[PDB]
């Protein structure tokens, strides 16, 4: 069973600036890595699939890179509702496993 | 547009069976992709529970494979989760979601349910 | 055996290339179109096919641009279903190239193809 490690764990930022989260798996996953957004209200959405492909509706300010076992999720500006918990899963083999999570707070 | 509405008992007593229903509108279960169930623990650690394909094939997480049962009802267009003999461990908010599958990009859950919070309490609740 | 450089094709644009005297349609689909394609119920299709049964990479729609009715070449970005329209007898195809309305009995055929980095090899 593969397991990811979302770091930094719950790191905050300002009202409009870049931020880089990551996901490292125990084993090797091609590029089969998705990213989800869990709103404070409990609403969960799909943001990125196959390590870089954007889903329908997700703003251009969202990136996605990496390969092998190291991945990323960059943002342009948190203006204004980018505040939520971000997850990441793999799907090269069953069962699918998510990351520890990464809450985004505003100081 | 596709919509997933979840319903069911938001509180079950330990040793009993948890039952959640996921109603889908705007797309048939038999039409194509995969229909999953996942849970979100209070310690923020999502876990994939399992699925049922458009054909009716099951695929469960080995961690819970011996307890759960994911069935469906084509007529009403809705799939269900049935986690047997619950424990305080099973206290989490359960989500039902659809995942597509393209031979190149792989799986991806694109449509998510509202999210039903379940608590394994010994308390009494009006049915 | 034709080679097309996908890296050259812009965002939401259609490219037509010749292969064995037949026109091959290639569209770099937008995220919104990809959803539009995979969110259609089989009950609304005379030739039931998921978008996944038709494409390998959801970003690249690759098909033979030959109307299944009587052989005309459908017009891109036209019709009542956001896809192609055949001017010959009025067949409308969706963003996955499936037949949605008109005399055509089938979805636009998908030829055999393999990817190789920035280029696809149709044939
Ligand atoms: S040939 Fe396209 S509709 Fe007749």
């Amino acid at each position: 069973d593969i397991e990811l490690t979302q770091t930094p764990v719950s790191l905050a930022a300002s009202l409009g600036d870049r931020v880089t989260i990551s996901c490292r798996a125990s084993q090797d996953i091609n590029n089969f890595l998705n990213w989800y957004q869990q709103k404070p209200d409990g609403t969960i959405k799909l943001l990125i699939y196959y390590t870089s492909r954007l889903h329908a509706g997700v703003p251009s300010r969202f990136s996605g890179s990496g390969s092998g076992t190291d991945y990323s999720l960059t943002i342009s500006n948190l203006e204004p509702e980018d505040i939520a918990t971000y997850f990441c899963q793999h799907h090269i083999k069953f069962p699918w496993t998510f990351g520890a999570g990464t809450k985004l707070e505003i100081k | 547009e596709v919509k997933l509405q979840e319903s069911g008992a938001g509180l079950v007593q330990p040793s009993q069976s948890l039952s959640l229903t996921c109603s889908v509108t705007g797309y048939s279960i038999t039409s194509g992709y995969y229909w999953n169930w996942i849970r979100l623990f209070p310690g923020n650690k999502l876990e994939w529970v399992g699925y049922i394909s458009n054909v009716g094939d099951n695929n469960y997480n080995p961690s819970l494979k011996d307890r759960l049962s994911i069935t469906r009802d084509t007529s009403k267009n809705q799939f269900f989760l049935k986690l047997n003999s619950v424990t305080t461990e099973d206290t989490a908010t359960y989500y039902c979601a659809r995942s597509e599958y393209y031979s190149v990009t792989g799986y991806a859950m694109d449509y998510w349910g509202q999210g039903t919070t379940v608590t394994v309490s010994s308390a009494w609740r009006h049915p | 055996k034709v080679e097309v450089n996908l890296a050259a094709i812009p965002l939401g644009k259609n490219v037509v290339v010749k292969w064995q005297g037949k026109p091959v349609f290639i569209r770099h689909r937008t995220p919104h179109e990809i959803q539009e394609a995979n969110s259609v119920d089989m009950s609304a299709l005379k030739d039931p096919q998921t978008d996944a049964d038709r494409v390998k990479d959801p970003q690249w729609l690759i098909m033979l641009g030959i109307c299944t009715h009587l052989g005309c070449v459908p017009i891109g970005e036209a019709g009542d279903f956001g896809g192609w329209f055949c001017p010959c007898h009025g067949s409308h195809y969706d963003i996955s190239g499936r037949i949605r309305k008109g005399p055509a009995p089938l979805n636009l055929e998908i030829p055999a193809y393999e990817f190789d980095g920035d280029k696809v090899i149709v044939g």
